[PDB]
């Protein structure tokens, strides 16, 4: 951003400031919020089992780390919803089980576990 | 110009096609409550927590706002349990669908109509709907569907449509060619099937001009689609004026937290933190409830239109002005940025002119009636044709029936009918 | 309106929401229901009463042969509608509550 | 606070009369200006006008 | 100091006094002439006065 010489801040569309420049060398410096967001469990009830699968949404789990073990759980797998721990990637499309968003869902299924797919519509057919 | 003895009966007809626009979804969103009323200060949350379940009551409205749009896109478009598709060849009939089916040479298989529908939808603040956050504990959420799925939907509705009729809505889909399936549509109005394949190439070339048309008042003018638009716009504006609200004072010394923790001992400025967080509860307070009543809205929106695409679509309305002005023929389904448009093709008539009337005619004591249409004279003959399109025959035995005497009737008259079995007989 | 309750008149006066409901009368009973397709063509009433009958499962014949019977039926039914609203005021509950 | 009450019922009154207006336009369309199939729609027994 | 308070609460009111119109307008204004009948009432035997 190029600021004029008598210009010190910089402010948004809602009044949030968004630059500023250092006092003692004269630069421009961004400002970003650091990330935050809510924690899902993806959970088969308890009358089948006591396993969990963890989503933290809206967050690019380079930085999932900051209980621990679901933080580096036998997988971190990135989707446009977030990040998934716990889940097994596959590559064949069923049908919806449990909605987690923008077109994927997850299962319980086969020494069983948790399944990460991405939705089917329906069969094909040509008439 | 009325009187007791006169009608009026077209001559030619009109293929018209016309678009509807609804409304069916909006932008799912969350809002942490801890984090927006004070964020970073520990000393606030501990008055925060002498007010109980607030927060929690404001998560669970929202939460159900958010899964009610999900249904509501669920039960608009997902009537068909199998994805059908067109065949390679292109025969049907004369008519050209060539707008509005898919088209493979783009990232995502939209047709030119979408396209020209989902350019005109601009949105004026960016990055308000990968980086989905905003300033103060505001997330938004992605739909469970995206626009590529949509599309194939809508195909898969447009292609069975095209191929086995209504058929496909009631089981499985049975096959036909596009020239009897548009027979049956006519005689599903009331007009002769015989008018169709005596007709047929003018039907083809007014139906492709209409569609032309179609493209160019949706390429041309901009204010089509107000009734979406202005969905995108209110949302940006109470989220704005959300965020807005942080920069007040209600009363306090100071709208910047920091501040008043930084200039007052513990005993006072209490009494101002006080003040500030009423004052942001109230705003958060007003903002659910606002979005609760436009869900409910929106909500009686979608239903309409699950409503017109089971009806209109899969089969063929009686319904007048339901699917469009005229009479129904088809209907045709497009997507378009949180809503629908549907493409009606109906029928008007043109061309009328004046006849005199009968109600019955005695022809030998006897009163005779028309099974199917109207009795017409042109000046100095009898004719009997049917209501919705001037044809004439002959009065015979076999399209009229008969009903007692002829001296209780007003206003019946006299004229012959030929038997068909008269000249067999005498001939012979 | 004294401390700033206002009251804005409507868009539309009475006298033209009448003028509005003469002419759906008058293209009902002139020309029946084809003047909400297109352009409106004109027939007789006792054809389009006929044209109606035919319409609910009866047979035209059984109109041309009692059409005053029909006639008076209607216009004493109309009439008992008339003393019906100007006899008792709790007709228009639903109205008088909003 | 008064005013804040007074104006969210009037939006809840009037969401309720646009539902109304709705079902007398379209009562409107299907029993004036045609004639109807639906049962009880327009009338209890068989529709004439 | 308390924001945008009645500024929300005069666009409520305002939405509410505009749809009132268009309600009106959905439901009466459905036909784009103005037709009339003749001065003979000639209608078979029925009474419309
Ligand atoms: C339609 O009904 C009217 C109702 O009164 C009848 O004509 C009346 O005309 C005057 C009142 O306007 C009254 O003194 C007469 O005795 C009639 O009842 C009539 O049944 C009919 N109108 C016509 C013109 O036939
Ligand atoms: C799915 O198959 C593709 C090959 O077509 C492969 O590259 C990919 O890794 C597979 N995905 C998974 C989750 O195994
Ligand atoms: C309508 O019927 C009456 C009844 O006899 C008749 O006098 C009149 O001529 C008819 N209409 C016309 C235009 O002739
Ligand atoms: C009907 O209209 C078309 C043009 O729209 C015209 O070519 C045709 O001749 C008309 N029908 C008759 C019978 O003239
Ligand atoms: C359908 O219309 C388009 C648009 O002009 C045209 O290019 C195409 O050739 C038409 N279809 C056929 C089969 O000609
Ligand atoms: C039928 O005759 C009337 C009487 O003159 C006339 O006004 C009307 O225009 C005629 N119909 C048409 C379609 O021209
Ligand atoms: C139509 O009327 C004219 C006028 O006299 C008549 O000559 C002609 O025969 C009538 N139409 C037919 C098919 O006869
Ligand atoms: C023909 O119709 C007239 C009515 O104008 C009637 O008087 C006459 O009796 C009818 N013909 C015969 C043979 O009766």
């Amino acid at each position: 951003k190029k600021f004029l010489p008598f210009q010190q801040f910089g402010r948004d569309i809602a009044d949030t400031t968004d630059a500023v420049r250092d006092p003692q060398t004269l630069e421009i410096l961004d400002i970003t919020p650091c990330s935050f967001g809510g924690v899902s469990v993806i959970t088969p009830g308890t009358n089948t089992s006591n396993q969990v699968a963890v989503l933290y949404q809206g967050v690019n789990c380079t930085e999932v780390p900051v209980w621990r073990v679901y933080s580096t759980g036998s997988n971190v797998f990135q989707t446009r919803a977030g990040c998934l721990i716990g889940a097994e990637h596959v590559n064949n499309s069923y049908e919806c089980d449990i909605p987690i968003g923008a077109g994927i869902c997850a299962s319980y299924q086969t020494s069983q576990s948790i399944i990460a797919y991405t939705m089917s519509l329906g069969a094909e057919n040509s008439v | 110009a009325y009187s007791n003895n006169s009608i009026a009966i077209p001559t030619n007809f009109t293929i018209s096609v016309t678009t509807e626009i609804l409304p069916v979804s909006m932008t799912k969103t969350s809002v942490d409550c801890t984090m927006y009323i004070c964020g970073d200060s520990t000393e606030c949350s501990n008055l925060l927590l002498q007010y109980g379940s607030f927060c929690t009551q404001l998560n669970r409205a929202l939460t159900g706002i958010a899964v009610e749009q999900d249904k509501n896109t669920q039960e608009v478009f997902a009537q068909v349990k199998q994805i059908y598709k067109t065949p390679p060849i292109k025969d049907f009939g004369g008519f050209n669908f060539s707008q509005i089916l898919p088209d493979p040479s783009k990232p995502s298989k939209r047709s030119f109509i979408e396209d020209l529908l989902f350019n005109k939808v601009t949105l004026a603040d960016a990055g308000f709907i990968i980086c989905a956050q905003k300033f103060n504990g505001l997330t938004v959420l992605p739909p469970l569907l995206t626009d590529e799925m949509i599309a194939q939907y809508t195909s898969a509705l447009l292609a069975g449509t095209i191929t086995s009729g209504w058929t496909f809505g009631a089981g499985a889909a049975l096959q036909i060619p596009f020239a009897m399936q548009m027979a049956y549509r006519f005689n599903g109005i009331g007009v002769t099937q015989n008018v169709l394949y005596e007709n047929q190439k003018l039907i083809a070339n007014q139906f492709n001009s209409a569609i032309g048309k179609i493209q160019d008042s949706l390429s041309s003018t901009a204010s089509a689609l107000g009734k979406l638009q202005d969905v995108v716009n209110q949302n940006a504006q109470a989220l704005n004026t959300l965020v807005k609200q942080l920069s007040s004072n209600f009363g306090a010394i100071s709208s910047v937290l920091n501040d008043i923790l930084s200039r007052l001992d513990p005993p006072e400025a209490e009494v101002q933190i006080d003040r500030l967080i009423t004052g942001r509860l109230q705003s958060l307070q007003t903002y659910v409830t606002q979005q609760l009543i436009r869900a409910a809205e929106i909500r009686a929106s979608a239903n309409l239109a699950a409503t017109k695409m089971s009806e209109c679509v899969l089969g063929q309305s009686k319904r007048v002005d339901f699917c469009g002005k005229g009479y129904h023929l088809m209907s045709f389904p497009q997507s378009a940025p949180h809503g629908v448009v549907f493409l009606h093709v109906t029928y008007v008539p043109a061309q009328e002119k004046n006849f005199t009337t009968a109600p019955a005619i005695c022809h030998d004591g006897k009163a005779h009636f028309p099974r199917e249409g109207v009795f017409v004279s042109n000046g100095t003959h009898w004719f009997v044709t049917q209501r919705n399109f001037y044809e004439p025959q002959i009065i015979t035995t076999d399209n009229t029936f008969v009903s007692g005497n002829c001296d209780v009737v007003i206003g019946i008259v006299n004229n012959t009918v030929y038997d068909p079995l008269q000249p067999e007989l005498d001939s012979f």
